[PDB]
């Protein structure tokens, strides 16, 4: 560490092309010391020299494994940066070279590699799909075959984790069903694994897997995670938290008989201080899950219920950031939509109906639109018990009333016929 | 029907979400 410090790529280029292998190594090294530095790397100015096709058949020498670590790590680097550098490593022929080190017995070259996969495959579906065609699966898996994880380092376990969270990443198009399929397996047992940086990955493996249609749900859930993922969200690590939470929140826009998985497993425990977790993502990523099983069956609304969760929407609808208050108002109106009588009434008992009404002076007009359903829905409720004029006056004694006829004069025809029609009928 | 479930809008990618490539700072 003294000969290959700041080198200038004109000296690397010259190192490089000679025609003697040790100090092809020197010069490879300084070029990765020169893309490791953390101001503003030369990577345009590496891939103008034409080293890319050099360092991609040192790759190869398996006759010479530290030109094979410098150049992978090299290559890593350019591989971590825009679009364009990283289709540059994949068009210089990396993706195989780098698939055949996975196998290496130098466990911090087949490490490297790993992380080139992983750079390449995070680029977007296109190479995160090129790689799975090369056939970057199986020897990932084959590194993670041992009885306990927790003899692998753990820098080494994590690397492996995160480029495998890569490989279930990103859409249009999801990841090959194959692979998923291929994947899972390993990924469960990951997610069993004690670190919580493995975990937060996993997490955030399943919760891509998740974010699809209902088929796609179903072939993780058939692996019986959510239990795992049930207890990861009541984890003390925001970290781990934030993906488990997303995952459970996309399993239940699924099937009934998905979401009920999520419930049976405990989650609605968790709630009541997901429901008041300061961090706001939590707070809405929660609310949204929330307004999912309000979407769900009656008996499903009754668990809810039974759970006490209603007074933390009405604490949500009355107090957080706005886009929660938002998906609260969805979870109300999705809850009068499909609720009994009895279920809807005890909203109001809950006092749902002064911090809803408090909501209609937001100008985002679509919350506005979910707010008057569901007043529409409690009012009809209600007047299957003639109690249509003691609503009535809760929603004149908070201020409710002039807010809806402000909005009889309102710019979208579906807000004003929904506020004309709910005075014309239920107020003068 | 009960077609009310909202999928996420939130991309796999950007802030919040774990880093999509990262470099090697060293060994």
């Amino acid at each position: 560490n003294q000969g290959t410090v700041n080198w200038s790529v004109e000296d690397i280029v010259k190192g490089i092309n000679s025609n003697n292998l040790e100090s092809q190594l020197q010069a490879t090294q300084a070029a990765r010391k020169l893309l490791s530095r953390e101001k503003q790397p030369p990577i345009d100015n590496i891939i103008r020299a034409g080293l890319i096709p050099k360092f991609v058949s040192f790759l190869g020498k398996t006759d010479c494994s530290p030109i094979q670590f410098e150049s992978a790590w090299a290559l890593t680097n350019i591989a971590s940066g825009t679009s364009e550098q990283t289709k540059a490593v994949v068009d210089g022929g990396a993706i195989p070279a780098f698939i055949s080190l996975l196998a290496s017995p130098h466990a911090h070259i087949s490490e490297q590699a790993v992380w080139a996969l992983g750079n390449i495959a995070g680029d977007g579906s296109a190479f995160r799909d090129l790689v799975i065609k090369h056939g970057a699966i199986d020897p990932l898996l084959a590194l993670l075959a041992v009885p306990d994880l927790s003899t692998l380092a753990c820098g080494y376990l994590r690397n492996l984790t995160w480029t495998l969270s890569n490989l279930c990443r990103n859409k249009n198009p999801a990841p090959p069903l194959d692979a998923v399929e291929q994947i899972l397996p390993t990924l469960v047992r990951l997610l069993h694994h004690n670190d919580p940086e493995v975990l937060a990955d996993s997490c955030w493996a399943i919760s891509y897997l998740t974010d699809g249609p209902n088929e796609r749900i179903e072939m993780v859930v058939k692996k019986g995670v959510v239990p795992q993922l049930v207890k990861l969200l009541g984890a003390t690590e925001l970290p781990i938290v934030t993906p488990a939470l997303r995952a459970i929140g996309n399993i239940v826009t699924g099937t009934d008989e998905q979401t009920q998985k999520v419930i049976d497993a405990g989650a609605l425990a968790v709630f009541p201080s997901l429901l008041t977790n300061p961090k706001t993502n939590i707070q809405k990523e929660a609310t949204w899950t929330m307004s999912n099983i309000t979407a769900g069956r009656q008996d499903q609304i009754q668990q809810v219920v039974n759970h006490g969760l209603v007074p933390f929407l009405v604490g949500v609808l009355s107090k957080a950031d706005f886009k929660t208050q938002k998906e609260a108002a969805w979870a109300i109106t999705n809850y009068t939509s499909g609720g009994t009588v009895e279920q809807i009434v005890y909203l109001v008992h809950c006092g749902i109906i002064e911090p809803l009404m408090n909501l209609l002076s937001a100008k985002d007009t679509k919350i506005i639109q979910v707010i008057l359903d569901a007043i529409s829905n409690i009012f009809q409720a209600a007047e299957k018990l003639g109690e249509t004029e003691k609503l009535s006056i809760m929603i004149e004694e908070c201020g409710g009333l002039d807010k809806i006829e402000a909005l009889q004069r309102h710019e979208n025809e579906s807000v004003y016929k929904a506020s004309l029609n709910l005075i014309e009928k239920y107020f003068s | 029907r009960q077609q009310r479930k909202r999928v996420s809008l939130e991309p796999h990618q950007g802030p919040g979400t774990p880093e999509s490539k990262k470099a090697t700072s060293c060994f």
